[PDB]
């Protein structure tokens, strides 16, 4: 039942995750999720082929070459959410 | 930290 | 909650909606492919973009599962299988909204049907046709929705004369989630069920005995919270049919009959689901919809009659 | 901490004209900028975040964008209902705000004396009041004269919103004396210059005559 | 979706209030109250803010060492205490979310100041004896002397309003406020139609009804 939830807000995300906790649903979490992930969305995301895609695309981008990016090396909030090799790839870059 | 996961 | 035209020159074949209900997509003879979108203001369906997609008359439609993108899947008398994908990047009703994927051109007949599997199997797809092959597809690489290679073909009907314009094809995968990967096929008078081996491959596994002309339709129901399942079908005899299968020649599929409704007086061409496979619904020849619920007893009863 | 410029601080602009607010801030912010919209008595209404994204329902008549550390908002096709207050946004800091008024053309004003009351003297105190109506532009001015001397310091004014439907102001100027110095006299007149009038207009009267 | 704020009013200087934000419709856990206030006539001034998350919190240079910003999750409420107010704190405090700041308190005045409440005088501004044949008068009411802001003016209990106009109070070098309303009405009504201002001044109390008429020679 729960992947038909219509769900717009924030809120109503965190209501049908927090029932996928309650139940033990990772394989539908995982699935709403993917949901959601279909460029700052992107950084919103960062299933394995999909982040080596985004670290090539980060490599790509370094080597062209804001805040999201420090935060990887209002923002200590978004430093505690954040404590993933490509991450750690993009950080050293 | 940063050091040592590029470094991984 | 106004009619509306649809904007085709044709006859429309089929009519199918997304996910969420708040989106459709229609197909018709004229070639076109039209989506509608549910504006949330005013309550009102309007087009979301129109665009000519076949050679020829475009019979069958159905969309993918949202966890996989916005993807839409036509079926024609071009012997041809397409696939589109919704480019947000452009102005609605342009005609360039929705890029062409892919073409599977395998089929050496027409096609009627094509259908989408449940999401826990991967994008997956079946398409059957005059040849009355049964082909099944998939996206093995879910990032390249172009990579689209043939899992299967199985021959559902063996000798099909070559001179019949009566000729009629149905599809439908079993959506459960908790049950093991099957389909029903229809075709002509017969109508029989897939399963999957042990080896991957389809074997038949059933038949619902029963229809004494042509099928113009069927849908396998969504068993959430019971343990067996419900497939429906609308026949040209004039009777809708609810069967009961339950998982306990060579198969481990047994096959009720529940119930049996000539209501209509004449063929039964449209049979269509709930969300949660709690309400049945047909239409026909009276030019009449009928809504069924279960009884207590598991026989099922008309709810109401719209026309 | 920073600083964020918007200009102009005030603007007119006529219906279905397209309209440029622009936004500079102190040092280099990211493109963390945020754009509002605030009636007056009323609490301000998110109209973009992330200098370019449009809040969800809000009219696509409004955009945002930015070029390096210049942030701007447009209105595309001004509407009678955008009059307002709006606001730029990286501490927390906003941008001062810049006024956003319908432009018409010119109205003149009403002109109405009004004497003290017989209850207020009878309080010891003394207030003329000078009513100008329904004018545009917003700028129009009262001279006060007693007896015909000039006066200054000694008067206040306030002045309406822009009306809704025709789009002009009123004005109101309060004269205030010691009931013993307002005795002293006997002409009291307001005097009113505005672009609509092709001369000034007096409006006077006589004290304890009717 | 709704904030909701309560709390606020008239204190005394150096004196203190607590302001409650009530949420609802969103995830308070995840998200950040920021308090952001407007002086009369002024822009918007952004004091302070706390994640509920991390319990980190944050305050503008104006306000630091006497305001404190408080949240409980619990019961989705957040809150602001304000000690030692200033004439410089009068302002409309607005409470607003982050999961931009998309979802807005209605707002809540707090008047910091030590004169005592005062009711206005009302006297009328009676329709000119000289008044237009077949034209339009003036008339109205002025509302002097009152402190704090605000008071409001009606017409006939409501019944009039076309015409109506009613203007910013200004203040006056004696620290208290006077304001005017204005109606403009057909001449020949004059003689035979009734014209009540009503004012209403909360803060004392204060309702007032006043007939304007032509004065009596």
């Amino acid at each position: 039942l729960l992947p038909h939830y219509p769900f717009v807000t924030n809120d109503d995300i965190e209501w049908m995750l927090s029932i996928c906790v309650e139940w033990r649903l990772p394989e539908i979490a995982k699935e709403i999720y993917t949901t959601l992930g279909n460029i700052e969305s992107i950084a919103n995301f960062s299933l394995v082929k999909s982040y080596s895609w985004l670290l090539f695309e980060a490599s790509c981008m370094e080597g062209q070459k804001v805040l999201n990016a420090i935060v990887s090396k209002d923002d200590v909030i978004i430093p505690q959410d954040i404590l993933v090799t490509n991450s750690m790839r993009q950080t050293l870059a | 930290d940063w050091v040592e996961q590029l470094i991984l | 909650m106004q009619p509306f035209d649809s904007g085709h020159d044709d006859l429309v074949h089929d009519v199918v909606y997304d996910f969420y209900g708040r989106h459709v997509a229609t197909c018709s003879s004229d070639q076109h492919i039209k989506v509608f979108k549910l504006d949330k203001d005013t309550s009102n369906w309007e087009l979301s973009d129109s665009w000519r997609a076949h050679d020829s008359s475009i019979v069958a439609i159905d969309w993918a599962s949202p966890e996989y993108g916005r993807i839409i899947a036509s079926a024609s008398y071009d012997k041809t299988v397409k696939l589109w994908e919704e480019d947000p990047d452009q102005e609605e009703c342009s005609g360039r909204r929705w890029n062409k994927l892919c073409t599977l051109n395998d089929s050496k007949g027409s096609l009627y049907s094509v259908k989408f599997a449940p999401a826990h199997l991967g994008l997956k797809l079946a398409c059957l046709g005059n040849d009355g092959i049964l082909r099944l597809y998939d996206a093995l690489e879910p990032s390249d929705l172009r990579s689209w290679t043939l899992t299967s073909e199985m021959k559902v009907l063996s000798i099909p004369p070559a001179n019949h314009l009566q000729s009629d094809f149905c599809l439908s995968w079993c959506p459960s989630r908790f049950s093991p990967e099957k389909l029903a096929v229809s075709a002509l008078e017969q109508a029989i069920i897939y399963q999957r081996g042990k080896d991957g491959k389809l074997h038949v596994a059933a038949k619902l005995p029963g229809h004494k002309s042509l099928i113009r339709s069927i849908s396998w129901a969504p068993s959430i919270g019971r343990w067996y399942q419900l497939i429906a079908t609308g026949c040209k005899d004039g009777r809708i049919r609810i069967f009961k299968i339950t998982e306990k020649l060579q198969s481990n599929l047994q096959v009720e009959l529940l119930s049996e409704h000539d209501d209509h007086n004449g063929e039964v061409w449209s049979v269509s689901w709930n969300l949660t496979g709690t309400i049945l619904s047909s239409a026909g020849d009276d030019g009449k919809v009928r809504l069924w619920k279960a009884t207590y007893s598991n026989e099922f009863k008309c709810m109401s009659v719209i026309t | 901490d920073i600083q964020m410029t918007q200009s102009p601080s005030s603007l007119s602009a006529s219906v279905g004209d397209r309209v440029t607010i622009t936004c500079r801030a102190s040092q280099s912010v990211s493109s963390a900028v945020a754009w509002y919209q605030q009636k007056p008595g009323k609490a301000p209404k998110l109209l973009i975040y992330s200098a370019s994204s449009l809040y969800s329902g809000v009219p696509s008549r409004f955009s945002g964008s930015r070029s390096g550390t210049d942030f701007t908002l447009t209105i595309s096709s001004l509407q009678p209902e955008d009059f307002a207050t709006y606001y730029c946004q990286q501490p927390i800091t906003f941008g001062q705000g810049t006024k956003v008024e319908i432009k018409r053309t010119v109205a003149a004003p009403s002109v109405f004396i009004f004497p003290p009351s017989d209850s207020q003297l009878k309080s010891g105190t003394a207030s003329v009041v000078c009513l100008l109506n329904n004018f545009y532009p917003r700028e129009a001015k009262v001279q006060w004269k007693v007896d015909n001397a000039l006066q200054s310091g000694n008067s206040q004014e306030s002045v309406t919103e822009q009306d809704s439907k025709d789009s002009t102001y009123s004005l109101s100027s309060t004269l205030t004396l010691s009931k013993a110095d307002y005795e002293k006299h006997k002409v009291y007149a307001c005097e009113v210059t505005h672009q609509g009038l092709s001369s000034p207009v007096t409006k006077s009267f006589n004290r304890g005559e009717c | 979706v709704q904030l909701v704020e309560s709390g606020g009013g008239l204190v005394q200087p150096g004196g203190s209030l607590r302001l409650s934000c009530a949420a609802s419709g969103f995830n308070v856990s995840y998200s950040s109250i920021h308090w952001v206030r407007q002086a009369p006539g002024k822009g918007l001034e952004w004091v302070a803010s706390i994640y509920p998350y991390y319990g980190s919190t944050s305050y503008a240079d104006s306000v630091k060492g006497r305001f404190t910003i408080s949240a409980d999750t619990s019961k989705n409420t957040a809150y602001l205490q304000m000690n030692s107010l200033r004439a410089e704190d009068t302002a409309v405090y607005y409470c607003a979310r982050t999961g931009a700041l998309d979802y807005w308190g209605q707002g809540t005045l707090v008047t910091v100041s030590s004169a005592s409440t005062k009711g206005p005088s009302v006297f009328p501004l009676a329709p000119s004896s000289k008044s237009t044949s077949g034209g339009t008068a003036a008339l109205g009411c002025l509302v002097k002397d009152y402190f704090p802001e605000p008071v409001t003016v009606s017409w006939n209990s409501g019944a009039l309003t076309s015409g109506v106009h009613t203007f910013p109070a200004v203040l006056q070098s004696s620290g208290l406020y006077s304001l005017s309303s204005v109606v403009t009405v057909p001449s020949s009504s004059l003689g035979t139609q009734t014209y009540i201002c009503n004012v209403n001044h909360k803060p004392s109390n204060t309702k007032v009804d006043k007939k304007v008429e032509p004065k009596s020679c």
